[PDB]
């Protein structure tokens, strides 16, 4: 996978 | 008034007739001119449309239970630049997810929701997923480069339909009568209390306390 | 409370307590929801406890809409077993509607007429509903050259049915389901005029029709 962990 | 998806191209036969897209999204106006025909209006012209040629509008970006891999599928094949779906995860029930496509990938952002039922992505809490959308529709969900988010190229579904729980008598002109028991193909359930709908072919306004779902199977 | 459901997937039971079932099934899902992520169940005399998010909503079992006269055809000709049926309305003749039967290896399309009334008929025999005609049509032969009876085809689970939250809903009893306006709510049961069964946020309950509007199909 996400692109904000 | 309402909004509803063509189903065919349509070129305009006459001159006072508007012409659409499959998939376009039309503005209808309540009145129907002829019994076959509503005006409408779309992306600045205005004219008559065939009623048989339009169905329900579908959501336009929550997409339900779909996998990750059924969206990268889906996002894949758009030709503009953040479009974009949020989906629950089947996995854990009840969280969601934000997908949209950006050049030849598919981004994933994982939605929040703190102790007080607010969303987010990164810092600004939203009261709802309409209102992140709406918000990152104007300031971009990705923290690199400009991703505004964009409605997907939408495609006509199989029809809704509800059934009567009681016989409808229509007093006022322009409402829809049937019968107990009776399938009712919905045309608009945007309001809480009239639905627009059609059966032994006619078209009309109801009301949505005398008819039950149909749930879906096709 | 109590409610029908369909199966999503294959589930052999883990516990002598839990009830087995297959992809597909209906069961029997009792209002005594006694875990967290489990339902209490009924199946063809077996009960037990099944898992919430094995199961959907149950469809329609034989309306289908404006399916077109092929798709129809071939929905059926694949079913196992003689007089599995659906009725559909015509995508030209708005309103009408046509029952389609497995006749063997042919599939049979009969065009249901509606007489001033509002009866429903195919030959002699007038109904108050569809509903009725295909409740007389499943001890009475639907043909009169042979003994064809209707029966409900083969049920299979689809993509789930959203609703979306129009105010805020502040549960007073534990069997009822807490969500915020603008929520979308995943509905398990919508047989009841006031009260419907869904799910959000993790959790399941009952909830007032009057708080939610629909979500529109699109996959």
């Amino acid at each position: 996978t996400y692109s904000n962990l | 008034s309402m909004e509803a998806i063509a189903k065919y191209d349509f070129k305009a036969t006459a001159d006072d007739e508007l012409s659409f897209k499959r998939g376009d999204i039309l503005k209808v106006l309540n009145e129907e001119c002829d019994q076959n025909w509503y005006k409408a209006e779309l992306n600045g012209k205005d004219g008559f449309i065939p009623k048989n040629y339009i169905e329900m509008k579908p959501h336009p970006w929550f997409f339900g239970k779909i996998p990750r891999a059924k969206a990268e599928e889906m996002l894949s094949k758009q030709r503009h630049d953040g479009a974009f779906l949020i989906r629950e995860s089947e996995s854990a029930p009840g969280d969601f997810s934000l997908s949209v496509k950006f050049g030849n990938d598919v981004q994933h952002f994982k939605v929040l929701r703190d102790g007080a039922g607010k969303y987010f992505l990164w810092v600004v809490k939203f009261n709802s997923l309409n209102e992140l959308v709406d918000y990152h529709r104007s300031t971009s969900v990705s923290r690199n480069q400009q991703i505004f988010l964009r409605d997907i190229e939408q495609v006509p579904q199989q029809p809704t339909y509800v059934q009567a729980l009681f016989d409808f008598d229509p007093q006022e002109d322009g409402e829809l009568g049937f019968r107990r028991g009776d399938f009712i193909h919905v045309m608009d359930n945007s309001d809480p209390n009239w639905w627009k709908g059609a059966c032994h072919g006619q078209t009309g306004m109801f009301p949505r306390n005398y008819v039950t779902p149909v749930n879906r199977n096709v």
